[PDB]
């Protein structure tokens, strides 16, 4: 069965610099070694879910080297949006530790939005939980048009974050493919 | 049995030279392509010294105003794409290399970026200039060419295979090392002991030996090398002694802690080794031992070796000692 | 050990097919989140069925992006024909979904053949995925595809043994990646 929700906070956090780092050679076993490092990265991110403060976070899937998660699938009334941002900071703490041991400079680029979504499975093969909707499309656009080391949020999302005590900055007005002109913000660290 | 060895260390420590010894010792048309590389070292050495003369503080002056014209020459061809290397070049170079000023500037070469094979190639210009010139084994050892990317080298010592991996030691290169961490028999960390009075190329401020120490700590305490042992090569042992005995650049002026240091009891000096030298080389080793002592007990160890990579004779000795460590420990 | 165990395995002689809806962000804007997930499901259910008949193994579904590879898990020298047959059926399937629904759906089919790494990543929420330069190419063949037809590389044509009629694709002029990598494309009839 497919359930409908009203307020869900979706998130996409990419590592743009990976695609370049990945190369297929005989020394690195046709690129297997590069995938071994991603497996370490994605694994470090995953164990944050075991922390008590992140019990409300749901890892949906992993697109490439992009980590997709969402909060509010279990339902200070809007705290779930503020929490997703807290998780964004945590992924940076983890990605930075990976940098310290692999002598790299990988930086995270985040995009968060919120709204109505549709949860459930799809197709005829495997029981894979996924969330759909415009809310999810925009979150992904908030990540693809973002800046490294920044959490880009939509306008509506900016309001809610401010109420919870967060500060924001106006990225400007950019044309998002398919959606038109949206005004976006950048959460202040 | 097969062993996979990875060479780690900062830029110019002596990694690529160690692989050239494995070829000379256990592996062995191309020798003619290295000529072009050797001539480049020569060109880069002369121009770097000359160009540095006016920038030092205080500026060093030529002893023969005649050479001022030759100075003008070297510079006019500094960044020329493909230099044909005419007979004039070698002449100008040689005259400059004999000028006391150019020599005084060379003595203070630790204050600007200069290649290690400088004094060696400049001393044999009359040999490299010939058209019938054939590079010696020692010539290839000294020749310098930056390493970029990863390189594998397979060899054999008494029907036992060894895969050697050579990587770039410069900051930007380090990011590829990770690709070899998994399934490594042991690590060979190389250090430029003689580089205590120099600075790295990347920023022109961080002390070279300190960059080595920090890098070692980063490798020793790495989360993916928790059980991999490290064979430490305190390379450039020849230049360390020459520097210590010359007394121009004092070791305690860079690393203050030296003043409160005495040679250890278990110290085994070389026959005919100066007390000053002994005390110096063991000091540098102890710095790296202080790091390896504090962590990863029993899981992995560190084995120090005094090394001079361009001494085909010395490398046989210490590599056979390594072959011992590897087999004796079941690695 | 020191590196988390990695459940990945290399595989040569495989075909990777990618499909994507054109203007999906635009579509999710017009109709209700419910109807969208329903029309999107009507399509994927049929695809998943066709995947079994054509000897293809479906990988994931990222919004409107659908991908499956032939020649896995068990090696199949018939591979490249499976993906072509898959896309063939896919196109008709989309035609009927557009027919009974009344929704403007169109898709781009991109196929390529080469080696592929496969397995899973991380610790939580595992989903069988594939990675490799060749996989990256199949994806770009879809982006650089032509709406309604089947875009394939020369590598794939060499595994077809001359059974399908094609025409000059011109993928180099529709996608920067295919040009910069000197890829010769073709369109099936
Ligand atoms: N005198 C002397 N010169 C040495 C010694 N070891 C290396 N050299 C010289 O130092 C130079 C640099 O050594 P090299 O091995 O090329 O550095 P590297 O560590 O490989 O450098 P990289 O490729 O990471 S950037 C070479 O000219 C080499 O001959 C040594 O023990 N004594
Ligand atoms: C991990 C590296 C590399 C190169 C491996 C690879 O083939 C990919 O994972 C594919 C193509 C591939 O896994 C198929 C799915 C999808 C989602 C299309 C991937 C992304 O485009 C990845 O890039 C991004 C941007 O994450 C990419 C290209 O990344
Ligand atoms: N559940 C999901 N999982 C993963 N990615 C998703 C999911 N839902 C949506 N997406 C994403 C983010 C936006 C993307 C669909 O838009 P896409 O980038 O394909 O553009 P588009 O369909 O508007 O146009 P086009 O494909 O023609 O360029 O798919
Ligand atoms: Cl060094
Ligand atoms: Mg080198
Ligand atoms: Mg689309
Ligand atoms: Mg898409």
């Amino acid at each position: 069965y497919h359930q409908s929700y009203d307020c869900v906070c979706v998130m996409f956090a990419s590592i743009p610099d990976f695609k370049e780092f990945y190369t297929e050679s005989d020394v690195n076993k046709e690129g297997l070694e590069c995938l071994r490092l991603l497996n370490e990265i994605i694994a470090d991110f995953d164990d944050l879910l075991s922390k008590p403060k992140f019990s409300g976070v749901e890892k949906i899937k992993t697109i490439g080297s992009t980590y997709m998660a969402a909060t509010g699938l279990s339902a200070r009334q809007y705290m779930h949006i503020g929490t997703m941002v807290e998780f964004a900071y945590a992924l940076v703490g983890k990605l930075d530790a990976i940098n310290k041991h692999s002598f790299n400079d990988f930086k995270l680029r985040v995009g968060i939005n919120h709204g109505p979504v549709i949860a459930g499975v799809i197709g005829a093969q495997k029981p894979q939980y996924d969330i759909w909707g415009n809310t999810v499309n925009v979150a992904s656009r908030m990540d693809s048009t973002g800046v490294l080391d920044k959490i880009q949020v939509t306008e509506e999302t900016s309001l809610i974050l401010q109420t919870l005590g967060y500060t924001c900055t106006c990225r400007g007005i950019i044309n998002v493919k398919g959606k038109g002109d949206l005004k976006t913000y950048f959460v202040n660290t | 049995a097969t062993h996979r060895l990875l060479l780690l260390g900062a830029g110019e420590s002596g990694k690529s030279t160690i692989v050239k010894q494995m070829r000379i010792l256990h592996v062995n048309g191309e020798k003619a392509t290295k000529v072009q590389d050797i001539k480049n070292n020569l060109k880069e050495a002369i121009e770097t010294i000359v160009a540095a003369m006016s920038n030092l503080v205080p500026p060093v002056e030529l002893a023969n105003p005649e050479n001022q014209f030759r100075v003008d020459y070297i510079l006019s061809v500094m960044n020329v794409p493909d230099f044909d290397f005419p007979p004039e070049f070698y002449e100008h170079a040689k005259a400059l290399w004999e000028d006391e000023g150019v020599r005084a500037c060379y003595e203070r070469s630790n204050e600007y970026q200069l290649i290690d094979c400088a004094q060696y190639f400049l001393d044999k210009i009359d040999v490299i200039k010939q058209d019938d010139y054939v590079p010696s084994d020692q010539d290839l050892l000294r020749c310098r060419v930056l390493t970029s990317g990863i390189f594998e080298t397979k060899f054999q010592v008494d029907k036992v295979n060894f895969h050697m991996f050579d990587v770039g030691g410069q900051r930007d290169e380090r990011r590829k090392w990770i690709q070899c961490f998994n399934d490594v028999t042991a690590i060979i960390f190389v250090v430029a002991s003689s580089s205590y009075n120099m600075v790295i190329r990347e920023d022109n401020q961080t002390n070279r030996l300190q960059e080595a120490l920090n890098l070692f700590k980063s490798i020793w305490n790495n989360r993916w090398l928790r059980t991999i042992s490290v064979i430490l090569f305190l390379n450039k042992q020849d230049l360390l002694a020459e520097k210590v005995l010359a007394g121009k650049s004092k070791i305690e002026d860079y690393f203050p802690e030296f003043a409160r240091y005495t040679t250890p009891e278990d110290a085994t000096p070389e026959p005919g080794e100066d007390p000053r030298v002994t005390r110096a080389k063991y000091f540098i080793r102890d710095e790296f031992l202080r790091i390896s002592t504090a962590s990863g007990d029993g899981r992995h160890y560190c084995y120090p070796h005094f090394t001079c990579a361009v001494d085909t004779e010395n490398i046989r000795r210490v590599f056979n000692d390594c072959r011992d460590i590897i087999q004796r420990m079941h690695l | 050990m020191m590196f988390h165990k990695i459940y990945i395995q290399k595989h040569d002689n495989v075909s990777i097919l990618f499909a994507d809806i054109e203007g999906f962000t635009s579509l999710a804007s017009q109709c209700t989140a419910q109807e969208l997930v329903m029309t999107l499901n009507e399509l994927f259910a049929r695809f998943d069925k066709l995947a079994a008949e054509n000897h293809c193994l479906r990988i994931k579904i990222l919004g409107d992006c659908y991908y499956c590879v032939s020649g896995l898990p068990e090696a199949r020298a018939d591979h490249a024909h499976c993906c072509v047959e898959m896309g063939m059926d896919m196109i008709e399937a989309i035609s009927l979904v557009r027919e009974m629904t009344g929704v403007n759906v169109n898709m781009r089919v991109g196929i390529h053949s080469g080696r592929v790494h496969c397995g899973v990543l991380g610790l939580r929420k595992w989903q069988f995925d594939v990675w490799s330069n060749d996989v990256t190419l199949a994806n770009h063949m879809e982006a650089g595809g032509k709406a309604g037809r089947i875009h394939i590389t020369k590598a794939t044509l060499s595994y077809l043994n001359g059974d399908y009629e094609v025409e000059p694709g011109c993928g180099g002029e529709r996608n920067a990646y295919l040009k910069e990598h000197s890829i010769e494309t073709f369109l099936i009839l």
